[PDB]
């Protein structure tokens, strides 16, 4: 099957401009790739439900705008790099959200044939890449402090221990946390954020491991945080 | 003819398609001609123009065939309608419809009391990946018959010279069909539909090759 | 633009139910209809296009149905990892539109949480500011009441909450409480306690730890 | 290419072979295929395998094709196995030449 990731995200002023990228890989049927489908652009405001924003056929035409976006964003594709585009300009507070390119079943086109079909389908969404975060704020990044959750004699409930990571101070949203470079994921539960009353968010993530396995093994916490170029790595150990 | 060679005008390449229903006792074909539509070769390519040129007219009636379970309309890049990607306007491209071909199975009976000629063709992809992305079968086969005849074509995949972009081709072919006599075409891909059906005439016609102007 | 409504909201149900989602659009979309599933941080997957046809590698358990404009997505067995949320999205004419969404919960066997507390770490105190986790592991039902404790006074407006979706394998949630107070004050205390009361437990359940131990 | 000014002939083949086993082990493909096209022909042969009457000790043969290519034009050859190459083109003249079958001596 064909993938998409998109890229491209972060905290922008009102007002600014942004620019949105989708690379496809993989293939489906007959080995087609990302430029033999048309492709939308949907986003998802906070806690919202799913909006569509703009299509773009295969071979670059029938290009349509949902009214939101129309006459500020503009789609686009560059089919040698099997990449789509959403050039955004003059945004505002309203179009924050996560925002995924959004691949359409239906062949559209076979370059080595030079066949075209004659209408764009426009059907079902049959792959999404894990969207992209776009936050339109005056507020400035700031970069997440990781602090160790740590593990301590008599913290044994059920038949096990449980250690994490404290992700507090940031924006914007969102942070990615993962465990041993995700070697360790069984057992893990990374906490939806919260906003503070300083205007920062703060999350935690946690891991339940056998007191025994915890001995022996070595437990350190991946933190991410793009728009502010955060790679944090944080060792975690009991007290 | 202008820039259009009789067998253009038949397929109904875009620039071509002035001639619509053209008649004429003598069809002038100019050294300047040109095929701008998909690229196609013709077995017996002097047959075909003959009998076209006798017959003397490109009147053609579309009929109302049913292809259940496949995509109509295809059209490519190197055969442009105005602006955008095209065909040509006789024939019908078809292709897979979600994630199948079936076999398609049609029949059209002539109950008139002329002949009808019609033209088909069969699709040569130049890669199997091409094959499969198109008719979902690794390879086709186009059966056309009477109750007399029958032409059976297997399409071939592979590379042939670039034209217009393509290393494709199409082939083709031609059916007549006498008064109660009746059409079928049976395909499991790559088949490149007939529309309908040129109306055969006998009478004087012919063609000529000449640059010589045309004076009043 | 067609309208797609979804109802209900919200829907409970337990493991091996057969539950029923429904669309109604506005307008005669015919059977251009198609129905994804959104894990909570994940992009949505699609389980049915066209009303009634199953991608290919969706479970089986999955049906669609309906026409017109009323639809119906039919899970035929609910399994813990189907929570989430549940879009229609209709294409007859542009522009696209999306249902405002079902989420599904499961409804299972009371568990009661595990609890831990974790004190501030070094790295932290060190910046003038004291932060004390409270984290309630894999408990059924989500309703629970954590009380924080300093020094045996009962804490309140210094603390949040969060929780994680249902899970998709076991159906439970977990929660975290986190008591935020300055260096200080942190100081000025020495025993912090997370008092638990929960459906799960028969009694109120107490972490705690002393300062500096 | 033909960047030439006169025509080329190319003479080339396809080999039928007379098992399964010839094919698989000349060809290592189960089926072959040969195609030779112009700018604006294409002739495409698939071999056929089975037995033919022994000559030469042989069961398999080859079956012989021509294409001709014109000043600006250009030959591609595609195969997946049984094709019998080319080695280069006869060059093309017109004029009074011809053939007859005779078993008359040639005298001065
Ligand atoms: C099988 O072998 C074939 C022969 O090598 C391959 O066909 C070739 O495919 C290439 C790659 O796309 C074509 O390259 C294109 O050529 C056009 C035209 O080039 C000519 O005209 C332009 C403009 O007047 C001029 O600049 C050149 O010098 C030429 O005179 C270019 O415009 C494109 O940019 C592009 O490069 C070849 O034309 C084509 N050759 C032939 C003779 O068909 C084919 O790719 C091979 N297949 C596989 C599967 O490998
Ligand atoms: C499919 O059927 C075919 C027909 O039966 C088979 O072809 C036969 O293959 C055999 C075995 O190799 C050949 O036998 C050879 O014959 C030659 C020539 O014999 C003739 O000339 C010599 C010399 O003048 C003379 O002695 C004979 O009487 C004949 O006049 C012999 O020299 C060899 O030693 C050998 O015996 C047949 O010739 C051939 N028949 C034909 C008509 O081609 C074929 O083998 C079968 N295939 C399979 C897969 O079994």
């Amino acid at each position: 099957q064909v993938q998409l990731q998109e890229s491209g995200g972060g905290l922008v002023q009102p007002g600014e401009s942004l620019r949105l990228s989708c690379v496809g890989s993989g293939s489906s049927f007959g080995e087609s790739t990302l430029s033999y489908y048309a492709v939308s652009w949907v986003r998802q405001a906070p806690g919202k439900g799913l909006e569509w924003l703009s299509i773009i056929n295969a071979g670059g035409g029938d290009i349509d705008y949902a009214d939101s976006v129309e006459g500020r964003f503009t789609i686009s594709r560059d089919n040698s790099k099997e990449t789509l585009y959403l050039q955004m300009t003059n945004l505002r507070v309203e179009d924050t959200g996560v925002y995924y390119c959004a691949k359409h079943m239906s062949m559209q086109q076979v370059v080595s044939a030079g066949w075209e079909r004659a209408d764009l389908v426009g059907d079902a969404f049959d792959v999404w890449g894990q969207g992209t975060m776009v936050t339109v704020s005056s507020a400035s990044t700031k970069g997440p402090s990781v602090f160790p959750l740590a593990p301590s004699s008599k913290s044994t409930s059920g038949g096990t221990a449980a250690l994490g990571c404290l992700v507090k101070d940031y924006f914007p949203e969102p942070v990615t946390v993962s465990w041993n470079s995700g070697a360790l994921t069984s057992g893990v539960h990374t906490f939806p954020a919260v906003l503070q009353s300083s205007g920062l968010y703060s999350l935690s993530s946690v891991v339940t491991v056998p007191s025994s396995s915890l001995g022996t093994q070595t437990y350190i916490c991946n933190v991410n945080h793009k728009p502010s170029n955060t790679k944090v790595d944080k060792r975690v150990e009991p007290k | 003819g202008i820039d259009c060679t009789l067998i253009d005008a038949l397929l109904g390449d875009p620039h071509c398609d002035v001639f619509q229903n053209e008649t004429w006792d003598l069809f002038v074909e100019r050294s300047k001609a040109f095929s701008n539509c998909y690229p196609y070769d013709v077995p017996d390519y002097a047959s075909l123009r003959s009998l076209v040129a006798s017959s003397g007219t490109l009147e053609f009636i579309t009929e109302g065939f049913t292809w259940t379970g496949v995509t109509q309309n295809g059209g490519s890049n190197a055969c442009k309608r105005g602006p955008g990607s095209g065909f040509f306007s006789r024939l019908n491209w078809l292709t897979k419809s979600g994630s199948t071909y079936p076999v398609l199975n049609v029949t059209m009976p002539n109950n008139d009391n002329f002949d009808k000629l019609y033209i088909w063709g069969v699709h040569h992809p130049s890669t199997n990946q091409e094959q499969t992305s198109l008719y979902v079968q690794a390879s086709g086969r186009v059966t056309v018959s009477t109750r007399r005849s029958q032409q059976t074509i297997i399409p071939n995949i592979g590379s042939r010279p670039w034209v217009r972009g393509l290393s494709s081709r199409i082939s083709i072919y031609w059916t007549i069909v006498k008064p109660g006599d009746v059409l079928v075409i049976n395909s499991n891909g790559n088949l490149i539909a007939p529309r309908g059906y040129f109306k055969m005439r006998t009478g004087k016609s012919s063609i000529m090759r000449s640059d010589a102007p045309i004076d009043t | 633009d067609i309208q797609l409504t979804q109802s209900p909201s919200s829907l409970s149900a337990s493991v091996g139910d057969r539950v029923t989602l429904t669309c109604q659009a506005s307008q005669d979309i015919r059977k251009f209809l198609n129905w994804y599933q959104q894990k909570p941080g994940k992009g949505p997957k699609l389980l049915i296009y066209d009303a009634s046809n199953l991608q290919r590698g969706v479970p089986s358990r999955f049906s669609g149905g309906g026409s017109g404009t009323d639809f119906t997505l039919i899970i035929s067995s609910l399994q813990p990892e189907d929570v989430g949320t549940y879009y229609c999205q209709q294409y007859d004419g542009l522009p696209f539109t999306f249902g405002g969404g079902t989420k599904v919960v499961i409804k299972r066997t009371v568990a009661a949480p595990s609890v831990f507390i974790f004190p501030p770490s070094d790295e932290q105190l060190k910046s003038g500011t004291a932060s004390v986790v409270c984290l309630l592991n894999n408990f059924y039902p989500r309703e629970a009441k954590v009380q924080w404790k300093v020094d045996n006074a009962l804490q309140s407006g210094n603390s949040q909450e969060s929780v994680t979706e249902q899970d998709s394998k076991d159906s439970t949630y977990s929660l975290s409480s986190t008591l935020t107070l300055s260096k200080a004050d942190y100081e000025k205390h020495k025993v912090y306690a997370c008092e638990v009361t929960h459906q799960g437990l028969s009694s109120p359940v107490t972490k705690s730890f002393n300062r500096g131990e």
